[PDB]
């Protein structure tokens, strides 16, 4: 046993707590959907070069 | 001009960065993973990574911080493009609208400067004060960061160091303070500056100067509580903090480089570092408490937890996860557990993220003549080396598969009324019935009563008033659902066989020969409503509701053996509403109505695998819009399925075929299975959402993946893979690889791991007498690494390697290919080689060797000694044409099965890349850009066409036509070469022209002619002529094309609209993005369309597609110029997307 | 024309331009 | 090890090279009255790199172990001079002396402080307090000589000696290999042959500034270094 | 460069244009002719000016002036509008310490003394033409940060004293007012230049 | 370099590495006229020689003879083995042509439809290069030694003039001024040269052995003066033990190459004008009037290169190493331009050959095979000891 590997940091006890080995779970809802504004804000500042 | 389309088929694989925070809220677990170009956004949950959203830019992001300012809420993020975009992006949200803000953007390139050597750095200070970059020697650039003013004002403080290699903010420090390692001849060294914004100076660092290791290459910076920095080396790692000192040199590290670090820890306790290899190391920092209290480094510790993919950068999220990005392998997921496993791990890999890697070869073959090419790839290097197949085509993932010849048909059944999903299946078989009930997972035949099994059935189902039915070829049958009890029958009244049947949930229409009957279905009673006798014999029938219908059709339709129409019968008279004759020889053998979309339609299939589908009036029975597409061979039989929300068809032959509708336009996905001649959908406990698909000797039930889709096949080598080509008379691939040795004590070399040339069925090692009496030996230390190349031959259809043929020892294999010489029959691989020696800058010696496989050996047939090495060949004509440094030569095949050198070509500098077409050749230089000769037979000899004078540094090159040269460049550019019609001297027609300009943003690595879309559909309306693929270092494989002129100069002035209309991140501009640019030279982009913005338009809310299109003038193809509607150019982006 | 007909500003045909304008009547 | 190594085709320190070089000083030709003189260019004949030579001279300078001065006979004939050395001589001819006292000011205050070469007026009057008496009582020493109207070199006492001795001696031993046969002549045989009564400073002495001030190259032969004149 | 908004509203635009342009010109550090037309009102545009770099404590750049700030200024005018130029100051702008070296001048000591005090404080000195002429040594003598020379075609001849007098002040922001740059000759023309930017 | 080739192929070196390696490769091994020859036109020595910054197809040359040619260096011919052809020429034949020896010629820097001459005949020439014809001619009382327009000026078209008289000399060709002058200086003004980093600023060299760095939008004088002691802005500082007479910026404009007649070459930091102490040796310079000499641009190492009397020197910058002696004139070389994108180097003399000295890393290869159309083994190169 490695001692030095206990009490990695815990966060939340329940994340990844149901990691289903079953991929195929994941197979169809595997990807985020694609990002496209379209409606706009103005920004709050600009970055200029002297 | 010419005009060309450039679209991406497969997103970059690569990682090139990542970093964990909590960007989306401030309670989220986020990691942002930089793609080249292509952002994403996870945030972690119990099920691990969960997507949020993914963003492009218009940039290959080369830097990417996390930074909280003094009273912001959550993370903002820095990033900073290759051309030297910045924007500190603020994520927000609003329900389910979620928008990246731009908070801030510019640029920072400097109008002269010399772009470091170690490339990009961009550091941000601990307590968000500003912002460094080191973009150029010389100088490093400083980015204040503030909050009473509206602007961030990018100064520049001259450093004398110029030579730096790595670079951090020091945390604890009441100034900002770099820490930094630079370079000078005296060797390496460590060095601190206080960062003044007032005074926009370096001031005196905290520490003094101090020498480090020579090949010291990592600054860590140490939290707080020990502060100071970790210089990481080749063999040793230092502590550093003032005039505190650690050293540490374990003899475990010295094997690789460690390339990557990550803090595991809020304090430092923890690093992880990853080298070269693909070892995973955890760099462990004890602490010693004083008796003041005060907290002090006592030791440095370094342990060994495993073996990763080859690490690009690494994360770590929570309770023991790591996050691994590589851009030579799979990215992973990994967990370290405590326990050591027993071969000595801690690491344990959870998820694995597919990386095409980069591409370093690739072919197109249709692997099963279906005419539709699959490509296969050199993926990866070193352990991660790999050969991938990338088909495009929907697939299916399998719940369960039985064996159970002669399958004659499919139908699901639910035998309790109280549940929504189905319980059981049905089986039709040659003069039998047979019931699988479906009991979850597992799957019993059962019996049940009312239903029949000693006679075949042809419909059975669910119907109203809580009923099932099955229809037989002696009768229909009609049973209570609850009590499982018969409740009606009907016969015909001569006991004829039933020869057709359709049914719907309260209808049904069954075929005697000529004789039609229409049932409704009633409670406990079939009631016979009328009867017609059509003028030929039934074939098929349908009678599936549409539209608003409350469960019952108005329709029938009809498909007849004799004169092989379709026809639609008004259901209670048999009213003929139309009729289709459709022609030919062979009847229709499958007929379904259906809804794509808001659109109805009619589909058809005729017993030699071609369908017909038609636009249907619903209220006048009416067929539009008639069209063919030859689906298969087979007789084919169509089914309706529901996935999602969507209504799609299936196809069941030899070659299974989707048909739904996009964008009002019908799409066919071809499906990767073999063949399924009967498949309808199933929604059991155990198998939801499912298709049941069987044939001949299996059933399979299963959830069909999703549209259009690519699939990626891994065959795994561990060794790097060079070249590939496909040889179809021995039905193999011949693939060239290279493997990593260590020079061992005995004087050879022992491998570090088997791999696929260590695992041949057979193998050989190549002899000659050309070096081995030529050149005196050469020799190495022990333990230093030499490179051991092979060729593979393959089989096509297994991947298993059939024969290792490892070459001499120093022994380079730089060029195959598979062709027929001269009036030789046979079919040979060739292979170019060069000898590499340690003290040479260029090969002298190399050889060209041609093989013959035959009877699962690999026989030498042939070899020539060369002095150079061959870069490259081709077949030409007949003849093998070869690159031997700066030489282009042409050898003829003698009847003595000997080369023999015809003609030789000298002005290159390095001739790295060949192709050709009729008798021309495409010469790619090192740094000389393109060249084109031309062969002529009547001299024997080459003439020097053209070439581009240009100083392009070139990785690829592709002639797409006679005229047009598609060339790669260093820089990440595409050009188009175009030999000049409007010279009049020979001098101005020994210039080509560059004629296209595009900034790609990738490294091209391979063209190759191909598509991965299905050509049977030899329309001549096609928008869009040839296809060439390429592939890239990030495992982006995109796609060139031609376009005429009225098609580029109308996506021209779309995209023009496109831009003032979509947003972007870090706002900027597109044509900056796509502008030409190099280090000498920035141009705008000619002569490319790029799809990727094309194909976005697609993707807005329509008011914006409105404003898009306003104004703009538009021509069909009649001349008849019109203003634009957003449905024209949505069947032009339509017709786009379907080439690749 | 053999020369000018790329940018590596003023072009210099207006500088040239302005100097013969200048020079001339 | 496989990439880097690729990249193109292509340990004395400065102390310790002074150190060596003032143990060839002949102190007994001057009854010590001159603190021992390295010249810049002997230095470069014992290290090669001039850039890390001239580098380390000057921290040596910023350290205050040693005096650089110019010793006008050529443009680059600046002499290096141990600090703790040339104080001392300079005191000592100084005992008694009527300008000692603003010599005992300049060595108390402007040499700890400065490493110039040269002093203006402006530095010498109102950063470090000089009457124009007291400098040309330094004048007079000879810590000082003219450069310009309100500015000066700093100086050795008696300079001219070892001067007149090295530029006579410079010229004998190049005359020794310009005359030899070819040109050539082997260094072991040159130490070894008996030198010139015009070479009072010794013979290893000048090679060693012939070679740093490049009047010689030296080719290296299988019977050893060998001197020649260069094709220039 | 930053003008109080109270300052810059009480403007016309041909004299906000010309605080601008004082504000190029300090940037180039290089002289200029402020040549309008009487009656345009330059003085408002140099006080507004000098107000401003006053008010936005302009560091100065990469050389020994380290004033945050305006440093001492002269003003040269004939006597007659030396005390419309007090008013001026002690109307548009009340923080600074206008002080004329004259005989209608309060000032009670030595006008040597005067001269001292304006310059350690940075105050804005006012005399006559005839003071430069006379108190050369004890006027040149200090770092000037501005030099204005009202009615400026007063240093017109390039051999009259008063000209030489004028071109011994060491800044290079030396600022000319008046209504005719010129009158008989293009010399003239060339003496004010020399002043403003010499060797131009 | 088939490790360099796999390394990119891969990405595990940023494509930059081969690019920088190879052409540092190229310039250690430069060799004299190995593919190339440049056509004699000239009757005098090649006083100054510029290479267009466009395409750099074309070179200007200027020599004693007053001639001004203009050379195409593209092989527009199918063989290995080329002239280097004189597209055109203002000769003694043309109305315009420089009555003494023309002492710099420059392209303009932004396309090369106009250029600029410099001459001892006291004039500076502003052609238009498609007709060749004078567009404005500025008029000096004393002999040009040099002259210069900004490589990066977008803002302003000023041409420096240094000639025998002391004051820099500015002449604005937007508006036709040649008034403004600089007055630092005390003696003749041997080089001029404008940063390539900054728009307004100008180093000037003179025979008082002074280097002053000028802010030209300024009334107060120069900004700094070289000193090569580093310990004093300007009352008694020089840059070397004699006449200044060459300038070069390094190309990134960080530091500042000086060279001077006391025969030594010395790097100064052009921010400060701190010396950097690199030493290079001795480096022969007699030369009484202007020298022109190139740093590289796009080498792992950044080169010098350098007249040493009759060759030319290489030095690394910053390490002071000599790599190699270019060997081929027979008289004083004046001037060497570096072609940036192929590592060629084109040099002028008083010889009146101009060079091309040529990246030879290795041969055509024969096959052993031929009877007679190998890469032949020439007599020449035979022994024959019989
Ligand atoms: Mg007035």
């Amino acid at each position: 046993m490695a001692d030095f590997l206990k009490g990695l940091p815990v966060y939340n006890k329940s994340n990844f707590s149901r990691f289903h080995a079953d991929s195929v779970c994941k197979a169809s809802n595997r990807r985020p959907s694609v990002y496209l504004p379209t409606r706009e804000y103005p920004s709050e500042q600009i970055i200029v070069t002297e | 001009m010419s005009y060309n389309y450039v679209v991406t088929a497969q997103k970059p694989t690569a990682v090139n960065g990542c970093v964990t925070g909590h960007f989306t809220s401030a309670e989220d677990l986020n990691l942002l993973i930089a793609k080249n170009t292509r952002l994403e956004i996870y945030v972690v949950t119990a099920e691990g990574l969960r997507p949020v959203k993914e963003v492009g830019m218009y940039g290959k992001i080369a830097v990417m911080e996390l930074f909280r300012p003094k009273g912001e809420s959550k993370d903002l993020l820095f990033i900073l493009t290759a051309k030297y975009n910045a924007c500190i992006l603020e994520y927000k949200q609003s329900g389910e609208s979620i928008d990246i803000i731009t908070r801030a953007h510019g640029n920072v390139q400097d109008r002269i400067g010399r772009p470091s050597e170690t490339g990009i750095i961009g550091i941000i200070d601990p307590e968000c004060r500003m912002i460094g970059l080191r973009l150029y020697d010389g100088l490093f650039k400083v980015i204040p960061l503030d909050r009473d003013n509206k602007e961030l004002k990018a100064f520049n403080i001259r450093l004398e160091e110029l030579h730096v290699i790595d670079v951090k903010f020091l945390y604890g420090c009441q100034a900002p303070t770099i820490c930094f390692v630079y370079q000078d001849p005296q060797g390496r060294h460590v060095k601190t500056y206080e960062v003044s914004l007032r005074e926009k100076e370096f001031n005196k660092g905290p520490w003094k100067q101090e020498n480090v290791e020579a090949e010291a290459s990592m600054v860590i910076a140490v939290p707080e509580p020990f502060g100071g920095a970790i210089i990481i080396g080749q063999e040793s790692i230092t502590y550093h903090n003032g005039d505190k000192y650690l050293a540490i040199a374990p003899p475990i590290i010295k094997q690789s480089t460690i390339v990557c670090h990550n803090r595991v820890d809020p304090n430092g306790s923890r690093y992880l570092l990853g080298d070269m290899e693909g070892r995973l190391f955890m760099l462990l920092l004890e602490k010693e408490e004083q008796m003041d209290g005060t907290v002090t480094l006592k030791d440095l510790r370094v342990e060994l937890l495993g073996e990763t993919s080859i690490a690009e950068c690494l994360t770590y999220l929570d309770n023991g996860v790591v996050f691994v990005g590589s851009r030579l392998g799979d990215s992973q997921l990994v967990k370290l557990n405590v326990d050591s496993n027993e071969q000595g791990s801690y690491v344990v890999a959870m998820e694995t993220f597919t990386n095409l890697g980069p591409i370093v070869d690739m072919c197109v073959v249709d692997l099963e003549r279906q005419g539709q090419g699959q490509l296969v790839t050199c993926s990866g290097a070193f352990k991660e080396g790999s050969l991938r197949i990338i088909r495009n085509g929907i697939g299916i993932h399998e719940h369960a598969s039985i064996d159970l010849p002669g399958i004659k048909g499919l139908w699901p059944l639910r035998s309790d009324p109280n549940r929504e999903t189905d319980d059981t299946l049905v089986l039709s078989f040659v003069g039998q019935t047979r019931v699988l009930m479906l009991n979850g997972e597992e799957v019993e035949e059962t019996e049940l009563m009312g239903f029949v099994d000693d006679q075949q059935t042809f419909f059975c189902g669910n119907v109203a008033h809580q009923q099932l039915i099955q229809i037989t070829s002696a009768s229909v049958r009609l049973v209570s659902q609850e009590p499982k009890a018969l409740v009606s029958e009907w016969k015909e009244p001569q006991a004829k066989n039933i020869s057709v049947a359709s049914c719907n949930s309260s209808q049904v229409v069954v075929a005697v020969g000529r004789a039609l009957y229409y049932l409704q279905i009633h409670p406990q009673e079939l009631r016979q409503i009328s009867h017609t006798e059509m003028e030929h014999e039934v074939a098929c029938l349908d009678i599936t509701p549409l539209g608003d219908s409350n469960g019952l059709s108005p329709l029938c339709a009809i498909g007849l053996w004799t004169d092989i129409s379709a026809r639609i019968l008004k259901l209670p008279s048999f009213e003929l509403l139309h009729k289709e004759m459709l022609g030919g020889e062979i009847i229709p053998r499958s007929i379904l109505m259906t809804t794509f979309e808001s659109s109805h339609y009619l589909l058809c299939a005729l017993g030699d695998g071609a369908l017909f589908y038609f636009g249907l009036n619903i209220e006048t029975g009416l067929l539009s819009d008639r069209k063919k597409v030859t689906l298969g061979t087979q007789p084919t039989v169509l089914r309706t399925f529901r996935s999602l929300s969507t209504t799609n068809v299936f196809a069941c032959s030899d070659r299974p075929t989707v048909i739904y509708s996009s964008n009002h336009k019908l799409v066919f996905s071809n499906v990767n299975l073999k063949e399924v001649n009967y498949m309808c959908p199933l929604n059991s406990d155990g198998y939801p959402d499912s298709l049941a698909l069987a044939n001949n000797s299996t059933l399979t039930i299963g959830t069909i993946d999703e549209i259009q889709k690519l699939h990626i096949r891994t065959v795994p080598l561990y060794e790097s893979p060079r070249k590939i080509c496909y040889q179809e008379v021995s039905q193999c691939f011949g693939v060239l690889s290279s493997r990593i040795e260590v020079q061992d004590t005995s004087g050879g070399t022992t491998a570090l791991r088997p791999s696929a040339s260590t695992q041949a069925l057979s193998s050989s090692v190549s002899s000659s007498k050309l070096f081995s009496s030529s050149t005196a030996p050469h020799e190495t230390s022990f333990g230093e690494e030499v490179e051991v190349h092979n060729l593979l031959i393959i089989d096509q259809h297994t991947f298993e390697v059939l024969h290792a043929h490892q070459f001499l020892q120093n022994e380079y294999a730089l060029s195959l290919v598979s062709c027929k010489l001269g009036k030789d029959p046979n079919t040979y691989f060739i292979v170019g080689t060069a000898m590499v020696y340690p003290e040479e800058a260029e090969p002298k010696q190399g050889r060209i060797v041609v093989f013959q496989y035959s009877d699962g050996k690999l026989q030498t047939v042939a070899e020539k000694e060369v002095k150079g090495a061959v870069y490259s060949m081709v077949e030409f004509n007949g003849k093998l044409l070869a690159s031997i440094n700066s030489t282009v030569r042409l050898y003829e095949w003698t009847t003595e099965k000997e080369l023999r050198t015809e003609c030789n070509h000298y002005n290159n500098i390095m001739a790295l890349y060949l192709k050709t077409k009729g008798d021309f050749i495409l010469v790619g230089d090192l740094m000389r850009s393109v060249l084109l000769l031309a062969y002529k037979p009547m001299e024997g000899n080459f003439e020097e066409i053209a070439r581009d004078f240009n100083p392009n540094w070139m990785s690829a090159v592709e002639i797409l036509d006679d005229d047009n040269f598609l060339g790669a460049e260093n820089a990440f550019n595409l050009f188009v070469c175009q030999k000049d019609s409007a010279a009049t001297t020979d001098e101005e027609r020994q210039h080509l022209q560059e004629v296209g300009l595009f900034h790609l943003g990738e490294f091209v690595n391979v063209f190759c002619h191909g598509s991965l879309v299905m050509q049977n559909l030899g329309e001549t309306s096609t928008p869009t002529q040839g296809s060439v693929l390429f592939g890239t270092v990030n495992g982006m494989i995109g796609l060139v094309t031609s376009l005429s002129e009225s098609w580029y100069n109308l996506l021209l002035d779309m995209q023009n609209r496109l831009n003032k209309v979509i947003k972007s991140v870090g706002k900027i501009e597109h044509s900056f993005w796509r502008s030409f640019h190099t280090e000498r030279k920035t141009e705008p982009a000619t002569g490319f369309i790029d799809g990727d913005l094309i194909e976005s338009f697609l993707d807005i809310s329509r008011p914006k597609m409105q404003e898009v299109v306003a104004n703009l003038q538009y021509d069909d193809g009649s001349g008849m110029k019109r203003e634009a509607t957003a449905d024209d150019l949505i069947k032009v982006v339509e017709e786009l997307t379907r080439i690749h | 024309s053999r020369f000018g007909k790329k940018r590596n500003p003023l072009a210099s045909s207006s500088l040239l331009a302005k100097m013969r304008a200048r020079n001339h009547l | 090890h496989h990439l880097i190594p690729e990249t193109f085709g292509v340990p004395g320190s400065a102390r310790a090279a002074v150190s060596e070089l003032m143990q060839l000083f002949p102190r007994g030709l001057f009854e010590d009255a001159l603190p021992p003189i390295v010249l810049r260019s002997q230095v470069y004949s014992l290290v090669p790199d001039r850039t890390v030579a001239d580098r380390q001279l000057k921290e040596l300078q910023e350290q205050g172990e040693i005096r650089i001065v110019q010793l006008g006979f050529d443009l680059d004939a600046h002499g290096i001079i141990f600090t703790e050395d040339y104080r001392t001589r300079v005191l000592k001819a100084c005992d008694g002396r009527p300008y000692a006292g603003a010599v005992q000011k300049f060595l108390a205050s402007v040499l700890p402080a400065c490493g110039d070469l040269s002093f203006q007026q402006d530095q010498m009057t109102q950063t470090f307090g000089f009457r124009d008496s007291e400098i040309t009582h330094l004048v007079n020493a000879g810590v000082l000589t003219v450069r310009d109207a309100g500015s000066w070199w700093l100086a050795v006492p008696g300079a001219g000696r070892f001067i007149k001795y090295f530029v006579k001696g410079r010229q004998a031993v190049l005359s020794m290999v310009r005359k030899a046969k070819y040109r050539e002549l082997l260094l072991s045989e040159l130490l070894g042959r008996r030198a010139p009564v015009v070479v009072r400073l010794g013979l290893t002495y000048h090679v060693h500034d012939l070679i740093g001030a490049q009047l010689v190259d030296c080719i290296s032969t299988t019977s050893g270094t060998l001197l020649r004149l260069p094709e220039t | 460069f930053k003008v109080p908004g109270f300052l810059f509203k009480k403007l016309f635009k041909y004299q906000q244009t010309g605080v601008r342009w004082l504000w190029e010109l300090h940037c180039q550090q290089a002289g200029g002719i402020l040549g309008d037309e009487m009656g345009l009102g330059k003085t408002i545009q140099i006080i507004a000016f000098l107000a401003g770099l006053s008010y936005s404590k302009i560091r100065t750049r990469g050389s020994n002036y380290r004033f945050e700030g305006l440093g001492p200024t002269v003003i040269v005018c004939p006597t007659t509008v030396m005390h419309q130029w007090v008013k001026e100051f002690h109307t548009w702008w009340p923080p600074f310490r206008v002080a004329i070296l004259h005989e209608t001048g309060s000032y009670t000591h030595k006008k040597e003394k005067l001269i001292r005090d304006v310059a350690h404080c940075h105050g804005i000195l006012i005399t006559s033409y005839s003071y430069i002429r006379l108190m050369q040594d004890d006027i040149s003598r200090y770092d000037w940060h501005y030099v204005i020379l009202d009615e400026g075609h007063k240093i017109r001849n390039p051999n009259a004293a008063v000209t030489l007098a004028c071109k011994q002040f060491r800044t290079p922001h030396r600022i000319i007012l008046s209504g005719s740059p010129m009158q008989n000759n293009l010399r003239e023309l060339w003496s004010l230049f020399d002043f403003i930017f010499p060797g131009k | 370099m088939l490790g360099f080739l796999s390394a990119r192929q891969t990405g595990l070196e940023d494509p930059l590495r081969l690019r920088r390696a190879e052409s540092t490769r190229r310039v250690l091994g430069l060799e004299l006229n190995k593919d190339r020859d440049v056509e004699r036109i000239h009757g005098g020595g090649i006083n100054t020689l510029d290479i267009e910054p466009v395409e750099g197809r074309y070179m200007l040359s200027g020599g004693s003879d007053g001639v001004i040619v203009l050379y195409d260096l593209e092989n527009s011919s199918r063989q290995s083995y080329y002239t280097c052809k004189a597209v055109c020429s203002i000769g003694r034949d043309h109305p315009d042509v420089h009555r003494y020896s023309v002492e710099t010629v420059q392209w303009y820097p932004h396309d090369t439809g106009m250029f600029t001459s410099s001459s001892f005949d006291k004039t500076l020439k502003v052609w238009d290069t498609n007709t060749l014809q004078t567009a404005d001619v500025f008029n000096f009382e004393e002999t040009v030694y040099s002259h210069h327009m900004s490589p990066v000026s977008t803002k302003h078209c000023l041409v420096a003039v240094g000639t025998r008289g002391p004051k820099v000399q500015l002449c604005d060709l937007k508006s036709g001024s040649c008034s403004h002058i600089l007055q630092g200086h005390r003696q003749e003004i041997l080089a001029v040269s404008w940063s390539p980093r900054y728009d307004y600023i100008l180093a000037t060299a003179s025979a008082d052995s002074r280097v002053k760095l000028w802010d030209v939008r300024r009334a107060s004088g120069c900004l700094i003066t070289l000193d090569q002691h580093n310990g004093a802005v300007e009352s008694a500082n020089t840059a070397h033990n004699g006449k200044v007479n060459g300038l070069c910026f390094t190309s990134d404009g960080l530091h500042l190459l000086t060279v001077g007649t006391d025969n030594r070459m010395r790097l100064w930091n052009s921010s400060n004008g701190e010396n950097t102490l690199v030493n290079y040796g001795k480096v022969c310079n007699n030369s009484k009037k202007g020298l022109k000499f190139t740093v590289s641009c796009g080498c792992s190492s950044e080169f010098v290169f350098v007249p040493y009397g009759s060759t030319i020197a290489v030095y690394t910058v910053y390490s002071g190493e000599q790599i190699t002696m270019l060997k081929g004139h027979y008289k004083t070389v004046d001037c060497c331009v570096f072609q940036s994108n192929f590592q060629e180097l084109y040099s002028g003399s008083r010889d009146c050959n101009i060079l091309a000295w040529v990246p030879s890393l290795y041969e055509p290869v024969p096959d052993d095979d031929e009877t007679t159309t190998k890469s032949q083994l020439n007599p020449a190169f035979e022994d024959a000891w019989s």
